């Protein structure tokens, strides 16, 4: 029942009249969306209440305004960058009618029902109705490589009435046509409508509708009437819904901000309880601590709880969000700057068009790739051929093999030949030139006749307009080998045989169809003989061969060799037809042609009658050229433990060939189809009415058509509860397939809709909880690009449908190596290094107030100067961690491509867990103990006691702030592995900036201006002049960092990471052999193990030549 | 799309960088030079601090048999407490006299902020309009308190005197210097008298004294350079202590002209006018005499800490060395 040849759009009125057509909201956006921004607005209120305030309002506005200002600045450049992205690439213009004549118009100046005009190689701006075209009968050939993966051309026809009345420009303007049709739908395979014009009703079908993703090919100009436009086009209806993408760590940081909030409430409540107790047996007896306020001890503890919320508020960071997005913004610019991801051929650099999803590039689990245009160049070339059992195509010279290094064959002896055919084999040439083996000549005569392509000679260049690239590849190849298809007529062809102008009479073209898997042509030679020429699949043709076929075995061996080389193979054959035999068949053939009741099946029946005894000529081999480095990229990302799935709208045969060419499917893999997959899933149902679907050691792959994908996924009061089983039954089936598909080395989904592509991506996100990357080109990949965690749009081409909806955009698939292994892998290390240290330096700084609480009566007296808390998070500790998050490198970029195994670190979320989070909080907790209790030990005794003795709170505060700044800036130097000059400058500049500003605040000049704000006048000069103060600062820093160095060394010595191992033997690594294809896997024992047949083509072309529709 | 990126080290992300690796030969040296540099410093601090000559007398007299418990309940507010202490070893060079208070939370937040710096800076406006922070001690009856604040109000107002009991048994007075006991910045920058006039009487017009103070701030001292907001004892107190247990410089006992020790070993008597009550909140008043050391003062904690940290660094180095050798 499921059909492997069609895309299942089914399992997923409108009226058209012709020619009758910036700072206020951003601050609010970052306030509400972020809980921390409202937290710091709440603290401002608590800081303005004199009953509870323990820190000046300066302490929070100054960090907050800087944080708010920097976020606004970043949001501005993103707004400007996005505008530049849209404007500079949406420069698409189409000719429209709005006055007496056509005139250039933008794609956005297109209304529903305005006559337009397109030229050769023009993308269709909107779903239109063919009104007229240059070639006869108002035909139009369009390639839908962007609407689906199909690489062949499809012809479209206009109404017989619009063709003969809207040819001229003048009448197109006056065309007042009324169209009723369905409302905008997503289903691209038919169109229900009617055209009311000239007091008559003309029904419409999809054969008259050009869709937006189409590209006009082989048509000088075509005029259409826009039916739908913009988001109403059937391709945009297939585009998913844009969602706000967030990283796996974005969600994590929210949980951690809530954890520090809970800790802050609990610490404040305990300290508030302690103060309530302290005020009972100590504070109330202290006459000097009399404030004339009849406050009960429990009221003072309640009243100081808000004091410790304010004092300990710096526990939750005020610069976490700016720091994270400033780091991602810089990391996103390294992608835009990478010259190793710059495609010079199309002048296309990589584009990080979302500056917010960066560390997720280092966590990808599954890649869902498009085929047509993403893994391929959309180029097919004739490579090899077997003739009489002799394979031609190997590097050969003269009449015997001499050397591998062979120069390109010289086609100068051929008049029509050009350089398009890069053939390295001279032995074949003597066979063609010598003529001692006429069957070699007959082999290439077939390729010049058995096609159905068209020829353009409007200026003498003999251009071939092939609807099938396979035919274009073969017809071009035969043209170079001396057999050129020159001219075509309804009844005759004018092939030139090595310069001999011979005109043959075509008696019948047995058209091609998917289930037929072959096409034939019957021609009458100039002598008068009738010959039938057939090319097609090896399986079908070998069922219709003559009994006496000596070359049958040798040709079969060549097909296996071509199949093992990942080439698309066809078998050639012919037979002799007697005059009496043909006229008997011709009489039946004509009857099946005129008989329109069952023409499709009537013609097929008579086709089988004449294709009975065929003599085998040989076989061809065609390469569908991949993009460079595609097999190399797939092998390396497999070493990174990334699974690559191919989701394409192209046929099953093309998808399987590219799977073999990409090395995704090898001769070891056993290929399972929808028939096989469905049976396994069923057996799992009755079995349960989890065991692995396959033995663990086997190698397997799934090639699944869209019809079978719906079949296996069940996507082809009483009502209420009845749905739960239907939904629950599907959900069990959805999970069983994902477990099955993820048990396979490779999975290929072919003939799938844009919705199905996103569906497959979404199933893996749901049932595997995996991070997914989707890469593709054209509008049929927009749905999964928007669905995936990361969406990459292959740029550099002429259609930018998938680029606009993508997170990232580079031209070549092979650049996925550096996007993940270099940029994403580092971005994850750098993001996690930043978070590991960022929460360290905020706990080490804030927990000092907690330890000082046990010596100041739990009174929320700050252990620092008021202005040190103001500038700590923006000046003294901001820059160094930003530079590490933008410059750190554990290994080289070249050494991180050589070892894709380093990528697995971020897939498993090993560098930043909830455990790594609490270990950095314990690191900050223990640092704050030493940062306080070492100075406390010194200050409990004599610390430079003379007239200028710094034994006071202010000197105590300056000492702890000095040791803290040195310690947290020396920790970031222990964390840094890539010590740049800017990294060194920031670490020592931050320490130098603290001392420079502190001495400026603790100065006579500023105190005179306003004594109230600055209370620490002269403290730094006195405190930092004492040897004990510096001996205390040095001891504190040493005790804070020495245990860290020992732990880092012991951890690196006993449990070295993969980066550590590579760095140790970095200078002793020299063996890096380049990737190589499996050159030979030939074997003996099976005549045929796999059919490498592939042919992209459609019905209806033979009927165009048979009649005069396509003949001008 | 756009043109080719420009090949710069930063943008191509290949800046000249030093790649430090925590190798066996890069971290072990720092665990030994630290160990070999911290140990001698700890010995130097420890031995030097022990060589400092110090005596500490607790004259709070909270526990009976101390001969001035009579001042815990001073029926007559002039209460004089006398304690005899003996210096077994003479004090050489300049000697510093301190008073210490324990369990005196001078770092309490409600206490630390109870001052008007603009007033103590000699601002005319702040003299007659004390800030709200010194709220309980802004105004006494109608006019504002000159040193407003819980800090100025709770000023240490004990008087300490030292006499040398000679062989004749006649107490010889010991000269005590009350000048140069505060920070120079505190004396000459932070604390200023209100402007204008030449007599402090008119300058501090229309202000009351702190309620706890016996006499106004006019005559904190007879010296015109040591009275007002620029009084040394007042400024020493105003500098709040970091921890509840602290000591504040009281007097300087300058080195004698003769070669004899400034405080020769013998019998001494401490005559203190008991004025400051601290026994309510379990406080302890003390008198400390300490000699000057060119390594600051007496800090045996830093000496021991350097020995401990230095010893552990050497111990860690050996442990790290063994671990590395096994995993070489
Ligand atoms: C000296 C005895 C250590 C006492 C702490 C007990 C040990 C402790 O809980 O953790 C030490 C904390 C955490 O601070 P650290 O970040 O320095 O500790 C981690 C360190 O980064 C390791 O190396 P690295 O991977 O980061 O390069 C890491 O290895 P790995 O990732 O392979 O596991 C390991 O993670 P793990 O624990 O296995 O999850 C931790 O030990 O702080 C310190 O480094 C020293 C803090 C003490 C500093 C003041 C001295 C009291
Ligand atoms: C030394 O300082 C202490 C306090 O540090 C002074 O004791 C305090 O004296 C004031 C009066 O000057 C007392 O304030 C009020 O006195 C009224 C009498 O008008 C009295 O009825 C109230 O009890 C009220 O407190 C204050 O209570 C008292 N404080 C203590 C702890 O005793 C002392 O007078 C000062 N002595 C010298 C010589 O400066
Ligand atoms: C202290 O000395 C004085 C006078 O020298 C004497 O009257 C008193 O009894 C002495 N007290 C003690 C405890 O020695
Ligand atoms: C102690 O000092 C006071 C005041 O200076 C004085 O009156 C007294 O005579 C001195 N000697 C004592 C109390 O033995
Ligand atoms: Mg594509």
């Amino acid at each position: 029942q499921p059909n492997d040849e069609v895309v299942p759009y089914s399992d997923d009125t409108w009226q058209v009249k012709a020619n009758d057509r910036t700072f206020i909201p951003m601050n609010l956006f970052e306030q509400f969306k972020r809980a921390a921004n409202l937290y710091f607005l709440a603290l401002l209120i608590l800081q303005a209440v004199p009953q509870i305030s323990t820190l000046a309002w300066y302490t929070t506005l100054v960090p907050l305004l800087v944080v708010l200002g920097v976020t606004a600045i970043k949001d501005l450049v993103d707004d400007v960058a996005r505008h530049k992205m849209d404007k500079e690439i949406n420069n698409r213009t189409c000719e429209v009618i709005k006055d007496g004549r056509f005139k250039v118009a933008k794609w956005k100046e297109i209304q529903v029902g305005d006559v337009i005009r397109l030229k050769k190689n023009d993308f269709v701006p909107a779903d239109i109705l063919l009104l007229s075209s240059s070639e006869p009968n108002s035909l139009c050939y369009v390639e839908t490589a962007e609407l689906d993966g199909e690489t062949n051309l499809k012809f479209k026809m206009s109404l017989e009435i619009t063709d003969q009345y809207l040819q001229r420009e003048d009448t197109l303007a006056t065309f007042d046509g009324f169209i009723e049709c369905e409302e905008p739908n997503n289903r691209l395979d038919k169109f229900t409508g009617t055209l009311f014009w000239r007091n008559t009703s003309f029904p419409l079908d999809a054969d008259k509708i050009l869709l937006r993703g189409c590209v006009i090919r082989n048509t000088d100009f075509c005029h259409g009437l826009v039916i739908f436009a913009g988001a109403d086009t059937k391709i945009m209806k297939n585009s998913g819904k844009t969602r706000f993408k967030r990283t796996k760590i974005d969600y994590l940081m929210n949980y951690m901000v809530y954890t520090i909030f809970v800790v802050l409430i609990l610490l404040s409540a305990g300290l508030a309880i302690g103060h309530a107790y302290w005020e009972a047996q100590v504070g109330n007896s202290s006459w000097y601590l009399y404030d004339g306020e009849d406050d009960t001890p429990s009221y003072r503890g309640f009243l100081i709880f808000w004091g410790y919320i304010i004092v300990l508020n710096t526990m939750v960071p005020i610069s976490l969000y700016v720091s994270v997005e400033v780091i991602r913004l810089g990391q996103s610019h390294f992608i835009n700057w990478d010259l190793q991801m710059y495609y010079a051929e199309k002048d296309t650099p990589a584009k990080a068009r979302t500056t917010t999803l960066n560390e997720q590039l280092g966590q990808i689990h599954y890649i869902f790739s498009d085929k047509t245009g993403t893994l391929t160049q959309n180029i097919m070339t004739f490579k090899k051929c077997c003739i009489n059992g002799q394979i031609y195509g190997d590097h050969r010279d003269a009449s015997q093999h001499n050397h591998n290094k062979i120069e390109q064959v010289d086609f100068s002896w051929n008049t029509y030949a050009d350089g398009k055919l890069a053939f390295y084999d001279h032995y074949l040439i003597e066979q063609i030139q010598s003529g001692k083996e006429p069957e070699v000549r007959q082999f290439f005569f077939l390729l010049a006749v058995c096609h159905t392509v068209m020829v353009d000679r409007t200026d003498g260049q003999l251009n071939y307009q092939a609807a099938s690239p396979d035919e274009g590849a073969l017809v071009n190849a035969a043209r170079n080998f001396g057999f050129a298809f020159l001219a075509r007529t309804q009844n005759t062809i004018t092939i030139s045989e090595l310069g001999t102008e011979r005109t043959y009479n075509v008696l019948a073209i047995l058209d091609f169809n998917s289930d037929r898997k072959r096409m034939s042509i019957i021609v009458r030679t100039p002598e008068g003989n009738i010959k039938l020429y057939c090319k097609g699949a090896d399986t079908v043709i070998y069922e219709r061969l003559h009994r006496m076929n000596p070359t049958k075995q040798e040709t079969q061996d060549a097909l296996d060799i071509f199949a093992n080389e990942t080439l698309r193979t066809l078998c050639l054959c012919y037979k002799e037809i007697e005059e009496k035999e043909f006229t008997e068949w011709n009489k039946k053939f004509m009857a099946a042609s005129v008989a329109s009741t069952n023409r499709d099946e009537a013609l097929d029946k008579v086709y089988e009658e004449i294709e009975k005894d065929l003599i085998l000529l040989g076989a061809t081999a065609i390469e569908d050229k991949l993009q460079d480095g595609v097999p190399e990229t797939i092998s390396k990302l497999a070493k990174a433990d990334i699974k690559i799935w191919v989701l394409t709208g192209d046929k099953k045969e093309t998808a399987e060939n590219i799977g073999f060419a990409c090395e995704l499917l090898t001769e070891d893999t056993t290929i399972c189809y929808g028939e096989d997959i469905n049976s396994l899933l069923h057996a799992r149902m009755e079995n349960q009415r989890q065991e692995s679907f396959f033995p663990p050691g086997g190698n397997r792959a799934l090639i699944i058509t869209g019809s079978w994908l719906n079949e296996i996924l069940l996507e082809k009061r009483m009502r209420t509860q009845s749905k739960r089983r239907l939904e629950a039954k599907k959900e069990q089936r959805q999970k069983n397939f994902v477990d099955l598909a993820c048990e396979c080395s490779a999975v290929i989904c072919c003939r799938v809709t844009p919705k199905q592509k996103a569906m497959v991506v979404d199933l893996v996100k749901r049932y595997k909880k995996a991070i997914t990357l989707a890469i593709g080109d054209g509008a049929n990949d927009v749905n999964m690009i928007k669905t995936a965690h990361i969406g990459v749009g292959i740029s550099g081409q002429e259609g930018m449908q998938a680029v606009m909806s993508s997170d990232y955009s580079f031209a070549q698939f092979r650049y996925l190596q550096r996007l993940l292994l270099v940029h994403g892998r580092w971005s994850y290390i750098r993001m996690c290094k930043f978070l590991r240290y960022f929460f360290y330096k905020n706990f080490a700084f804030t927990l000092v107030h907690f330890w000082y609480s046990f010596f100041n009566g739990y009174s929320a007296q700050t252990a620092y100067e008021d202005w040190f808390i103001t500038l700590y998070n923006v000046l003294y500790t901001s820059l160094p961690v930003l530079l590490m998050g933008l410059l750190d490198q554990d290994v080289s970029d070249k050494l991180s491509l050589r070892f894709p195994g380093l990528y697995i670190v971020g897939q498993r979320d090993l560098l930043f867990n909830y455990k790594r989070f609490f270990v950095s909080l314990l690191h900050g907790v223990l640092t704050s103990m030493i940062l306080f209790f070492i100075p406390l030990g010194a200050y409990l005794q004599t610390v430079g006691q003379d007239g200028e003795a710094p034994s006071d709170y202010q000197s105590f505060a300056v000492t702890i702030a000095s040791a803290l700044v040195i310690t947290v800036n020396f920790q970031i130097g222990l964390d840094t592995s890539y010590w740049t000059f800017v990294n060194a400058f920031s670490i020592f500049g931050s320490i130098a900036l603290y001392f420079g500003i502190m001495f400026d605040f603790h100065s006579a000049g500023i105190h005179v201006l306003f004594p109230s704000a600055f209370q620490f006048t002269g403290t730094a000069s006195n405190a930092l002049r004492q040897p004990y103060i510096w001996l205390t600062i040095i001891l504190t820093v040493a005790v804070c960092l020495l245990p860290v160095v020992a732990i880092r060394f012991l951890s690196m010595t006993i449990w070295p990471s993969e980066s550590d191992k590579i760095q140790k033997h970095r200078k002793r690594l020299k063996a890096e052999e380049q990737w190589q294809r499996r050159q030979q896997v030939f074997r003996r024992g099976v005549s045929t193990r796999r059919s490498a047949y592939a042919f992209s083509h459609q019905r209806g072309y033979a009927d165009l030549i048979s009649s005069g529709r396509s003949i001008r | 799309k756009t043109r080719r990126p420009d090949n710069t080290a930063f943008k191509q992300q290949r800046l000249p960088a030093w790649q430090p690796i925590l190798t066996a030969g890069t971290v072990l040296p720092i665990f030994f030079i630290i160990g070999l540099i911290f140990i001698p410093i700890g010995i130097g601090i420890f031995v030097t601090s022990n060589n400092i000559r110090e005596i500490e007398i607790d004259y709070t007299g909270t526990e009976p048999s101390s001969p001035c418990n009579k001042c815990l309940s001073p029926d007559v507010t002039p209460c004089f407490c006398t304690i005899n202490f003996t210096l077994e070893k003479s004090f050489e060079g300049n000697v510093f006299m301190y008073y210490g208070l324990s369990n005196f939370y001078q770092n309490h937040r409600r206490y630390v902020k109870s001052r008007d710096d603009s007033q103590l800076n000699g601002d005319s406006s702040a003299l007659l309009n004390p800030s709200k922070e010194c709220e309980p001690y802004r105004r006494n009856e109608d006019k504002p308190i000159a040193p407003c604040g819980a800090i100025a109000n709770s000023m240490f107002n004990d008087t300490l005197e030292l006499f040398l009991i000679g062989n004749d048994s006649y107490p010889i007075p010991i000269a005590l210097k009350k000048k140069g006991i505060a920070w120079w910045t505190d004396k000459n920058v932070k604390f200023r008298n209100p402007p204008g006039g030449d007599n402090l009487e008119e300058r501090f017009k229309g202000t009351t004294k702190p309620v706890n103070w016996l006499k106004p701030v006019y005559m904190l001292d007879s010296d015109p350079d040591n009275n007002g907001f620029i009084n040394e004892d007042f400024i020493v107190w105003m500098r709040t202590a970091a921890l509840p247990t602290f000591r504040k410089l009281y007097r300087l006992i300058e080195r004698k002209s003769d070669l004899h020790p400034t405080l020769p070993a013998g019998r001494y008597s401490l005559n203190v006018t008991y004025n400051y009550p601290v026994h309510y909140f379990d406080g302890r008043k003390r008198m400390i005499l300490s000699t000057i050391s060119w390594m600051g003062g007496k800090n045996p904690f830093l000496g021991i800490a350097y020995i401990a940290v230095g010893s552990i660094s050497f111990l860690l180095g050996v442990v790290l060395l063994v671990i590395n050798h096994k995993y070489r």
